[PDB]
RNA sequence: UAAUUGCGAUAACGAACGAGACCUUAACCUACUAAAUAGUGGUGCUAGCAUUUGCUGGUUAUCCACUUCUUAGAGGGACUAUCGGUUUCAAGCCGAUGGAAGUUUGAGGCAAUAACAGGUCUGUGAUGCCCUUAGACGUUCUGGGCCGCACGCGCGCUACACUGACGGAGCCAGCGAGUCUAACCUUGGCCGAGAGGUCUUGGUAAUCUUGUGAAACUCCGUCGUGCUGGGGAUAGAGCAUUGUAAUUAUUGCUCUUCAACGAGGAAUUCCUAGUAAGCGCAAGUCAUCAGCUUGCGUUGAUUACGUCCCUGCCCUUUGUACACACC
């Protein structure tokens, strides 16, 4: 019966949301405390650069944005139940890291 | 409360170290009007020579004026730090000086002449009269007169 | 016990959280009495809901305000909005509707909106100029 | 007067004065009437104000600036030139000082002297431009009351500025003496000199 | 300014033409009706449809339209 | 070794793939088909395979020194 | 150029032009009699220490004073 | 080099200011190849069958 | 001096080559039926009181 | 009926506590109190030479009371100013770390501040006690 | 109408692209879900003053409860809403009231037919052809230059001061960024006027730097209209950091030197509300160097809700011997 932390992050919002729904779902048929997920502020990777490949024309700029979304859920679970969750729940793009402490 | 009731010994423009010192301005800025010496060293000289900071140049008469002048000619003996003077580790002696009213121009021209005689690029630039610090003369420096 | 309520006030970036409870009747900002806020000219501006309402309505409440963000004018406006909202929320939840409605009448009669945040927000800056609408000077020659 | 003393002090001076009447700092916003017609509904003195610092939206629609009370307009016209484009807390301090100098120069109400100054320096007949092939002739034209009030305030503050750029006299003293002369037009105020040259050139060009 | 476009005008005229008895004179009810009897894909567009529908219904109950 | 594994797929709806169309026209132009010929081949192939709009903008110099760009459009294309 | 040191003729003047006008300030003193500012401020401090003038308000930029009654 | 540079009587800001200024400093431009750009400069006229046999 | 207090009824239109001189319909607060056109420099609504020193100009479009 | 430094005004308290610390005087100021400019962002040394360090001491004491734990870097950031870099625009440069650390350790050898865990210095029981007593005498200074 | 935006008139009737719609963001939510990586209240222990119960604190897990304030998933909310007036009585516009919001709700992203002999061969192992290809026009090492100065032009920064400068005191943001098979952001302590240096500490980051305790700003003092304590340009000496290397000052700090400018001619730029303007901060290139640019926040106004007078662009009607299209 080990108390672990499970942090997920991605750039794809709805894929991340259904991953989190799957995690809270399976925790809730096998209840541990309740542990609803907590929402970090979204990190906006801004990259600003020139439109023009050369240095001619009207000086116009661009701002590309990456959005990083990150959530965490705590689980207090045996070993086989931890392994079943962290190996069954898997989707592309969403990087999930599981830590013991 | 600092009204001064003195009548006769207030004096007009006075003399200290080959300079016309204004007699109706504050003592720190009259020392600033003395050449070779600026505001912060003037204030330190007044505070340290125990001269009354609050008032102009009419009193702060002779005996503190010679205390003032001796503290300028030999700052180093009385706990003025070495970094507070204008010239240190000088040229051929290494002991720390402060140049005053005429010695400042005499000795700035002297070390300019020193580097001119060592035939430095700084010397050639000063001889030509162009900008001796690294500066762009392409666009500025017009109308030297 | 402790019949308390929590309200807020929002200027451009200042948030002021005001805790209003039923006690002896004191009024305080950031652990200090409000007669000690330092713009020293907007002392009347923090006095505004006090002197609109009346001291007897303030004579039985303790309001404590915690203050974050924004410049000093943003602080004083967030305080004023937060304590006016605290008065109207306490009077809504504990006392009579004519009392709160007459106070709303006074507030909207004198109002610099007094209870609702200014929707004015700083628009983002565009390229080609150092301001939101101003652009760099051109020469043509 | 029924003061209520709390743990926090809330001093009795502001207690009594601003519980009894919504003043200025300490100045009555009643008993003030616009001495002349043609300027009512625009010079807003019917609603009292404690301090001219208000976050009021005035430039959205047509004439919410005409709805705005006049003392804030005096501050926001004192706000000009690039040295102090921004410092209206300080401008409010200046305006309070001007009102005090008004009180010491004359016992009457400082908002009333402001009203009298605007009334006596609103320019009654301006002159507009016409194409007019040749010398580009101009033609006289009367002025809407809000433009009257606006140009009046502009003349007040520009006269104070030009008379107090490089002088020992402060902005508060200069604006106060300009306000006194504009209340009693004595052919000394910059605002009424500008008004008089406007009427003279318009009467000549009509 | 606030000129309504061909999309909202065309949809509002078709809806008012074929659904006159069920429509009401209020915006809230009418926009719920538009939600149910139209498979519209945009929320702000839905509100615009309902607003022009309500205005045209006001004009219908006041008098005849030439449209 | 063993931490990455490749896999393959036929691409369902192979007709409505823009990179596939560009690759096919690279192939036909390398074969030496006429520009007009082959480009109409792709536009009609896309429209028959079942898209809602298609366009090709072959652009460059072909036989003259001057370079033009003739646009073969068929179907319905949003642009904003 | 002005006079910044009270030579007692400016002193017994300012003692007899306290009642001549109403509005006392630094610039008012400077224009009414030629005193170089700082001495006028010292005179204001002396006169508020013992007031034949009363304060309407004090400010580090400007001080507004009226006669005693 | 060094001694010649310091002993050259020609060099100096004062001598440069003594000399006058030419008009090429205040001339503006010669934009001939932007004034005439529609007209072909290669001279290679594009011909009908090249266009047809190509595009 | 014959100062005249006027009262606008309707606005006629924004004449002026640059487009600032508004034409309005002034009554003169003494006779309901005595009215005339006026050219005004500033911005104008209904129900405001203007002032005239010459009430006999009767002007028209400015070029 | 309840006294705190929050309940007393800033300027009058800071002046009264400066005068109080002048009247005791056990501060052991460093020797270079007249040379310094209190920051590299200044150009003139302080005017009131006889009490500028003690006004600084009163200021630091009030800051330590109002906050949990701050250090010399935070004090330099607070008492820094705008540096006039000539023709270049102004910039925020921190204050004089030497005189800030000297006033911190002067208050420490008085016994007003102490070393707190996780770094920094925090207020002491007797420092807060005498600060509250002076906050009192400033509250009941009314005639 | 912002709009070929829509009414209407009507040999046209229906449509499609562009506009709009759409998306992203800033506004509102006491409504759901939450949260020791965010706060709040209370219960312990403890400090002080008053002790008359209180106020101010601390307290990494002493525990409980909550989500108003922080975050954002699902949603809602505004649609010129209601009324009055005008209009072809329509499209719409003006005002009032309500509401967080009545400027296309503010601001962007993408943006049709097309062209231009517009710019880039110096971004590309994208490139045809040409030139060169070993005394190389390839690559690599050393040094210099790109910064050189009689002068002309363009973008900016500091200023010409008291609506200020100088010294203390008060304290107030937001956008972000930050190190593994290496040397990032640096807290705290200690030395030093300062710049900076040494011991460590924390952070792969809502955890720490950091509440980025920023500047402008407020109060109290000094200065008193003087080329002045405005201004800090030129200029000399020393102390440090970065880097193999600072000389042609890299940059920072200290002292000294104290120029011109007293508001700017002809002209001309930008701008309609959290706007101009003032004021700073972060990121980019970075070992170092920001007077630049991109974003953000603080303080925050005047005047107008029009017109074709000027200047550009569009459409229509006209004229054409032009169609490579007035080059
Ligand atoms: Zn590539």
């Amino acid at each position: 019966i080990i108390k672990i932390r499970i942090t997920l992050t991605s750039t794809k919002v709805k894929q991340l949301e259904n991953v989190s729904s799957n995690i809270v779902k399976n925790a809730e048929q096998h209840n541990l405390v309740k542990k609803g997920p907590v929402r970090l502020p979204t990190k906006v990777l801004k990259i600003s650069t020139r439109k023009t490949p050369n240095g001619e024309g009207s000086k116009t700029w661009e701002t590309y944005e990456m959005r990083i979304h990150k959530r965490y859920i705590d689980l207090e679970a045996p070993v086989q139940i931890v392994k079943r969750i962290t190996q069954i729940t898997i989707e592309p793009g969403v990087d999930v890291e599981v830590v013991v402490a | 409360s600092l009204v001064v009731q003195e009548q006769g010994s207030f004096q007009h423009i006075l003399r200290l170290l080959n300079t016309n010192v204004d007699g109706n301005i504050k003592i720190v800025y009259a020392l600033t009007t003395i050449k070779g010496v600026g505001r912060r060293y003037s204030n330190l000289v007044c505070k340290k020579a125990d001269v009354d900071l609050h008032k102009r140049a009419g009193e702060l008469t002779q005996e503190e004026l010679e205390r003032i002048v001796q503290i300028m000619q030999n700052p180093t003996h009385y706990k003025i730090p070495a970094w507070f003077l204008n010239r240190q580790n000088d040229i051929t002696d290494g002991k720390d000086y402060h140049t005053l009213a005429n010695n400042v121009e005499s000795k700035l021209r002297d070390d300019l002449e020193r580097l001119k005689k060592i035939r430095a690029h700084r010397g050639i630039r000063h001889f030509w009269g162009l900008r001796v610090r690294g500066q762009h003369t392409k666009t500025t420096g017009r109308r030297r007169a | 016990a402790v019949p308390s309520v929590q309200t807020f006030g929002k200027k451009k970036s200042a948030t002021a959280v005001a805790h209003v409870k039923a006690g002896k009747g004191l009024i305080k900002v950031n652990g200090s009495p409000i007669t000690l806020v330092e713009p020293e000219i907007l002392r009347f501006k923090v006095y505004e809901p006090l002197l609109l309402v009346g001291l007897d309505k303030f004579s039985n409440i303790d309001i404590r305000v915690r203050v974050t963000g924004g410049g000093h004018v943003s602080q004083v406006y967030a305080i004023r909005q937060a304590i006016a909202k605290g008065l109207v929320a306490y009077h809504q939840k504990y006392v009579d509707e004519q009392s709160k409605n007459e106070l709303k009448k006074a507030f909207t009669s004198y109002d610099r909106t007094l209870l609702i945040a200014d929707s004015r927000r700083p628009e983002p800056k565009k390229f080609g100029g150092k301001g939101a609408r101003s652009r760099f000077q051109k020469s043509y020659r | 007067f029924t003061p209520v003393v709390l743990a926090t002090p809330i001093p009795e001076e502001v207690q009594q004065a601003q519980t009894e009447i919504k003043l200025f700092n300490k100045w009555s916003f009643e008993e003030v009437e616009v001495k002349d017609a043609s300027l009512v509904d625009y010079v807003q003195v019917r609603q009292p104000i404690f301090v001219a610092h208000t976050a009021g939206r005035y430039a959205n629609k047509r004439f919410r600036k005409a709805q705005c009370p006049i003392i804030e307009r005096l501050t926001n016209s004192l706000m000009m030139n690039g040295r102090n484009n921004g410092k209206k807390l300080k401008a409010v301090r200046i305006i309070k000082h001007t009102l005090d100098i008004i009180n010491v120069l004359t016992d009457q109400n400082p908002i009333q002297v402001v009203v009298d100054a605007i009334t006596n320096t609103g320019p009654r007949e301006d002159t507009t431009r016409v194409g007019g092939g040749g010398a580009a002739r101009r033609q006289a034209v009367d002025v809407s009351p809000l433009r009257r009030v606006n140009q009046a305030i502009a003349l007040l503050t520009i006269g104070a500025r030009e008379a107090a750029f490089r002088n020992i006299k402060t902005i508060a003293e200069t604006l106060a003496e300009e306000l006194i002369n504009a209340a009693k037009g004595s052919s000394t105020s910059y605002a009424i000199k500008k008004k008089d040259e406007l009427e003279r050139v318009a009467k000549s060009n009509r | 300014g606030r000129v309504r476009t061909k999309t909202v005008k065309r949809a509002s005229k078709a809806l008012i033409e074929r659904y006159y008895p069920k429509l009401t004179l209020d915006f809230q009810t009418n926009k719920r009706l538009c939600d149910e009897i139209a498979t519209i894909q945009s929320k702000r567009l839905r509100n615009k449809i309902a607003g022009y529908t309500t205005h045209l219904m006001k004009r219908i109950q006041k008098g005849p339209v030439r449209g | 070794p063993g931490t990455i594994v490749l896999y393959a797929e036929r691409v369902q709806d192979r007709g409505l793939s823009a990179v596939a169309q560009a690759e096919s026209m690279k192939f036909k132009l390398l074969n030496g088909l006429a520009i007009r010929r082959a480009a109409y081949g792709v536009v009609r192939y896309v429209m028959e395979s079942g898209a809602k709009g298609c366009e090709v903008v072959v652009s460059g110099k072909l036989r003259a020194a001057r370079a033009k760009a003739m646009k073969f459009a068929d179907g319905f294309l949003i642009h904003s | 150029q002005h006079a910044v040191i009270l030579d007692q003729e400016k002193y017994d003047r300012i003692l007899k032009e306290v009642p001549t006008y109403r509005y006392v300030s630094v610039s008012v003193l400077v224009d009414r009699l030629k005193i170089g500012g700082s001495l006028a401020r010292i005179a204001l401090r002396h006169l508020e220490k013992e007031g034949i003038i009363k304060p309407i308000s004090k400010h580090s930029k400007q001080a507004i004073y009226t006669r005693a009654t | 080099g060094n001694e010649g540079a310091i002993r050259d009587k020609t060099a100096g800001r004062r001598n440069n200011r003594s000399k006058d200024v030419t008009d090429s400093a205040t001339t503006k431009k010669s934009n001939t190849r932007r004034a005439t750009d529609r007209h072909s400069r290669t001279g290679k006229t594009d011909t009908k069958k090249k266009v047809n046999q190509g595009w | 001096t014959p100062v005249t207090l006027a009262k606008v009824i309707k606005v006629l239109g924004r004449t002026g080559s640059r487009g600032g001189v508004t034409q309005v319909r002034v009554e003169f607060l003494e006779d309901t039926s005595r009215t005339i056109v006026r050219n005004v420099k500033g911005p104008v609504r209904e129900n405001d009181i203007l002032v005239l020193m010459e009430s006999e100009r009767e002007a028209r479009r400015l070029r | 009926p309840g006294v705190s430094v929050r309940d007393v005004a800033a300027q009058d308290f800071i002046n009264a506590y400066a005068s109080f610390l002048q009247r005791q005087g056990k501060l052991e100021v460093p020797g270079y109190v007249d040379i310094v400019k209190t920051s590299s962002g200044n150009e003139m040394p302080p005017q009131d030479a006889e009490g500028w360090f003690y006004k600084r001491a009163a200021s630091v004491a009030r800051h330590i009371y109002m906050r949990k734990q701050v250090g010399v870097g935070k004090l330099n950031k607070l008492y820094g100013g705008a540096k006039s870099r000539g023709v270049r625009p102004y910039k925020h440069i921190d204050a004089s770390g030497s005189i800030n650390r000297k006033v911190l350790q002067a208050l420490e050898k008085i016994g007003i501040v102490e070393i707190s865990p996780k770094g920094g210095r925090r207020i002491s029981e007797n420092g807060q006690r005498d600060l509250d007593r002076i906050a009192a005498q400033t509250l009941e200074e009314d005639e």
